[PDB]
RNA sequence: CGAAGAACCUUACCUGGCCUUGACAUGCUGAGAACUUUCCAGAGAUGGAUUGGUGCCUUCGGGAACUCAGACACAGGUGCUGCAUGGCUGUCGUCAGCUCGUGUCGUGAGAUGUUGGGUUAAGUCCCGUAACGAGCGCAACCCUUGUCCUUAGUUACCAGCACCUCGGGUGGGCACUCUAAGGAGACUGCCGGUGACAAACCGGAGGAAGGUGGGGAUGACGUCAAGUCAUCAUGGCCCUUACGGCCAGGGCUACACACGUGCUACAAUGGUCGGUACAAAGGGUUGCCAAGCCGCGAGGUGGAGCUAAUCCCAUAAAACCGAUCGUAGUCCGGAUCGCAGUCUGCAACUCGACUGCGUGAAGUCGGAAUCGCUAGUAAUCGUGAAUCAGAAUGUCACGGUG
């Protein structure tokens, strides 16, 4: 048919994006997307490969994400939606290699290690 | 501390060395080395010889001593 | 010490729609409060707006080229005289200069309400009675004591 | 069913001793499934008289694994139990 | 300083020397058991040379392999030492024994038998390297790719602590692909304390 | 020592003598509906018995060494001689990691 | 800093009480089965009562089993030596080196290989060359994280399907997420330039990832007679009517001072009150200890569920929203201290942790000096585990925002 599942992980965070013809219906784990994220410059990140590709108002879109941070989530919806719209072809492949949005971000937390405190930072000698 | 559930706390070898030495009275210290037990309003007045640690020490019993404990009485260290 | 620094670049500014005021707001930032620091920046955009009937990305981009240094010493020293060198400031260094003596002038202003301190910054600047521009011509003025040692042991 | 034991080069391997072994007589058993996987870290330290930094940190596993019948009919598999034990694999019977 | 051969490589090379699954109930009341086994059987068998004794536990019981390369002196006229033992390891062990016993054909060929004839040569005041030059060249004649001796101790001396290193062939130790034995059996001599480490090479992958 | 040792074996066999009593006397206390003049005469039950029966006088040493400090309740072992245990391949499941 | 837990116990030290083949080992002589004694004296150690028990294999002779006494060898030692030593760890330093065989040069100690040109994270490579080779090391082999494929679907999963009380609640489904097994992927491979066109170097495309992708384990020949005889093992030396054993209380937590690390603070990027949003990782049948329930509150009842992707630990906090607070030693800060409580334990005096109420200090960003860190990093906010009856601002470990 027409729905298309994408998938997309940053920072411990794992979103079911769903994308299929619709009139501008963002839902997010049943909620609306003004609702959900409160109060962050990420309510326009989650749009930003969508409007790129000007496709804004031309599907529905239906998101369950889990875990994760609150700004981490956003991440990974935004890397989610990029897979789920290159389902189609390769013509907005190029739009998008070029627009840096299709490479997971790899940055994961480090681990502590002994002597130190922190990842790298250690105590004061004199 | 030691909450009123398990109210009173008193030792037993300490018990029938007063209860009975109130029955002949006052005429001896009583030399005891414990200190985990209270006092009494039935041992007001009495002597005792609290264990400092290499001695006795006498104690004189008064009315107004009731709640503490033996250890407030006995030195530990002595700090000249 | 092999040359290694490649670049990291930040550019986000859905609210706005600007570039120089997102790195402006990283310099702001203390210990990742960046949903703080968001609202003190904009909280102090809108007195301008308030202020000025200019928008008042202009009155930043006015402030900035009043705070913003063109030379500036460098003590290299020969090994056996301490020396100081007037040195040609890069293009690219002589944004965030101007930037982080805005912030720290601000945090000394000592008014209350503290969106308010920062206001008077990037109103003075536009003008000239600022302690950053005051602070700016003050090193100027070290460089031409300094320009005798501008190429002879430099 | 389940399984427990400490190395996956045995009870990853005794489950086609059990899957074909009790398929072949008739009885359906599906695909055995994984579970989550015990870890545990014992960092020790390693100097008899003291240099605290210095140490060594090891990690102890417990791997498990589910198999699920069908159609309980073989008492097969109750005869042949000590030969799908092999060295460590312990065996909790739940014929589903 | 150079982390034991062992203890880098259970996985890619060499596997336990005991394998029971028990639970966080009894895990510590069979360790206990299996540890004043080993103590137990080295003490009794100190000749007829053992290297390895492997424990597994079956269903409820016990299974032991001893491993010695000499098997006629610990089974001799028919198990007069096997059934006697077995009747006493029920007495520290309190599951029914087995006990099993194969052979370590190349007994030049595993660290544990060498370096017991190291201490038994040491202790009969044969010199410190007269004894390890044929010590290595003997396992040199059939089978490995190198061997690394190092005996260190007194020595003989009054305060010397030095320490003799003869080496043959080849042995790595930064490979995790390679197979290497390791021992170290010690040596009481009349005055001091002499210890031995021994490590054999075999092939390797 | 050895002396050490055997003097904290015997009170493992003081404390598991008991070990029934004192539940019932702890029983008795712990009740909001019982009577103080039960749990009077109880109180004279506990002091009189040798104070080697509570498990807070029973000190978990290392079996094979007698170690205090550096003991795991998941072995039986010390600090330093479950070490050298373990390189030995004893140990059944443990290995080094990351 | 041993110490991953000093109320006693631990514990070695102090004051006493008290033992002498001994708390424990083997050999000897006698004695009784072991056991149970529910009792007093005494701080206890111990001493003396003490209903009872009379086994067990029997060539039926006794044997072995335990417990008591006698005597001998002895036992025992946290007593000295880490410069008598083994074992195990720090250090230079994860630094790029360190040596041998044969050969030739030198009367010899030596040297050459291992130097030269280029290059590399690298004694890593290429071209050269009285040296030709080999080993240890570096690299790779291992683990983990990031992409996809196959095998797998309960306790996990809800796209499609009905169902519903609207809770995947239920039937159901094997699409998925997830979990864990087994695989592919990355090699300067390809494009261009550059070099002796030879190693390599600078750009480029594709790609989840680009030039050892990020992290971890892995530390050569050696050094400092570095540290440890108090983890353990041992040569010697001393004690053996005590430098060894046993039991009470005390002590290590004392206290004009000086130094080391660490936490809060000094405020308005804050402080309170009222709502409201999202985690990973781990422990739990000698335990977790729910619902209900009573308490200002720490908690008390209550007993489920549970041997664990099921049940419980278990509510993440910062962020966001509204309110007041107007920069005042303060609706800042919380030390001290009075009073009142609960919990564990035989026992909170010296000496535990928390709770209530009251009081409210120094402190207004801190000299000369001096240390940490190059990216999911510093900075800031929480959570868990080990040790553990009780007791973490430390240690180890996992995530948010960045
Ligand atoms: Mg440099
Ligand atoms: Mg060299
Ligand atoms: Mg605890």
């Amino acid at each position: 048919a027409t729905q298309n599942y994408g998938t997309g992980r940053r920072k411990t965070a794992t979103a079911r994006v769903f994308l299929r013809p619709g009139t501008g219906k963002i839902s997010i784990n049943n909620r609306g997307l003004d609702q959900f994220f409160g109060r962050e410059t990420a309510r326009m990140v989650v749009r930003q490969p969508l409007e790129l590709t000007e496709t804004v108002e031309k599907f529905d879109i239906f998101v369950t994400v889990v875990g994760g941070g609150v700004s981490g989530q956003a991440g990974a919806i935004r890397h989610g939606i990029t897979r789920a719209l290159i389902e189609y072809d390769e013509t907005l492949r190029s739009s998008l290699r070029k627009a840096g949005y299709v490479t997971r971000d790899a940055r994961e937390v480090e681990r502590k290690k002994v002597g130190l405190r922190k990842a790298r930072k250690r105590p004061q000698y004199s | 501390p030691r909450s009123l559930k398990k109210g009173p706390f008193i030792d037993l070898h300490l018990l029938k060395k007063v209860e009975v030495a109130v029955e002949k009275n006052d005429r001896k210290p009583i030399k005891t080395w414990s200190r985990r037990s209270m006092i009494l309003p039935h041992m007001v007045g009495l002597t005792i010889a609290v264990h400092n640690g290499r001695q006795h020490v006498p104690v004189l019993v008064n009315e107004d001593m009731v709640g503490h404990k033996l250890g407030e009485f006995a030195a530990t260290r002595t700090y000249r | 010490r092999r040359r290694v620094a490649a670049k990291r670049e930040v550019l986000a500014d859905p609210k706005y729609g600007s570039q120089i005021l997102a790195k402006f707001m990283n310099h702001v930032m203390e210990s990742g409060k960046k949903a703080v620091a968001e609202r003190i920046v904009y909280g102090a955009l809108d007195k301008v707006k308030e202020r000025g009937k200019a928008d008042p990305l202009e009155t930043f981009e006015k402030a900035l080229d009043a705070i913003a240094p063109l030379v500036e010493v460098k003590s290299r020293r020969v090994g056996g005289a301490t020396y100081q060198v007037p040195v040609e400031v890069r293009p690219s260094r002589r944004n965030a200069l101007a930037m982080r003596w805005l912030v720290d002038f601000a945090r000394k202003r000592g008014e209350k309400s503290m969106a308010l301190r920062l206001a008077g910054e990037l109103l003075d600047a536009a003008e000239g009675k600022g302690a950053a521009v005051k602070k700016r011509e003050d090193v100027h003025r070290m460089a031409e004591a300094n320009k005798a040692f501008s190429h002879y042991r430099f | 069913i389940r399984l427990k034991a400490f190395d996956h080069r045995l009870i990853d391997q005794s489950t086609q001793e059990i899957v074909e072994t009790a398929k072949r007589t008739g009885a359906q058993v599906r695909g055995p499934i994984p579970l989550p996987t015990r870890k545990e870290r014992f960092t020790v330290l390693i100097s008899p008289h003291v240099n605290k930094d210095a140490r060594d940190q090891y990690e102890i596993r417990t791997h498990k694994r589910v198999l699920d019948i069908v159609q309980p009919t073989d008492k097969t598999v109750d005869a042949l139990m000590k030969l799908d034990l092999a060295a460590g694999v312990e065996v909790q019977i739940s014929l589903g | 300083q150079k982390v034991h051969p062992n203890g880098i490589r259970l996985g890619i090379v060499k596997e336990h020397t005991s394998v029971w699954y028990a639970d966080r109930k009894n895990y510590a009341d069979y360790l206990f058991a299996d540890l004043k086994v080993r103590e137990y059987l080295q003490d009794k068998l100190k000749s007829a040379s053992v290297s390895r004794i492997d424990i597994h536990r079956p269903a409820q019981t016990a299974r032991i392999t001893i491993h010695t390369a000499r098997p006629g002196i610990v089974i001799g006229k028919k198990g007069e030492d096997v059934e006697k033992l077995r009747q006493d390891l029920t007495k520290q062990m309190g599951v029914p024994v087995h006990i099993n016993i194969e052979e370590i054909r190349k007994p030049e060929l595993d660290a544990m038998l060498v370096a017991q004839s190291v201490a038994q040569q040491l202790e009969r005041r044969v010199m410190f390297r007269r004894a390890m030059k044929r010590a290595v060249q003997n396992a040199m004649r059939i089978g490995a790719k190198g061997i690394k001796i190092q005996v260190s101790g007194r020595l003989g001396g009054a305060e010397i602590a030095r320490t003799e290193w003869y080496r043959e062939g080849r042995v790595p130790l930064h490979t995790l692909r390679a197979d290497i034995d390791y021992a170290t059996y010690e040596a009481h001599t009349t005055y001091g304390v002499i210890g031995v480490k021994v490590w054999i090479f075999k092939g390797e992958v | 020592k050895e002396s050490m040792k055997n003097r904290e074996l015997k009170r493992q066999l003081t404390v598991a003598k008991y070990a029934k009593k004192r539940a019932e006397l702890k029983a008795i206390i712990a009740n909001p509906n019982s009577s103080a003049e039960e749990r009077w005469n109880a109180q004279v039950a506990l002091q009189k018995q040798p104070r080697d029966a509570s498990a807070s006088r029973l000190r978990n040493r290392c079996r094979l060494t007698g170690r205090p400090h550096g003991f795991y309740r998941k072995f039986g072992l010390s600090r330093n001689k479950l070490r050298e245990a373990a390189m030995r391949g004893d140990v059944p499941g443990l290995v080094k990691a990351s």
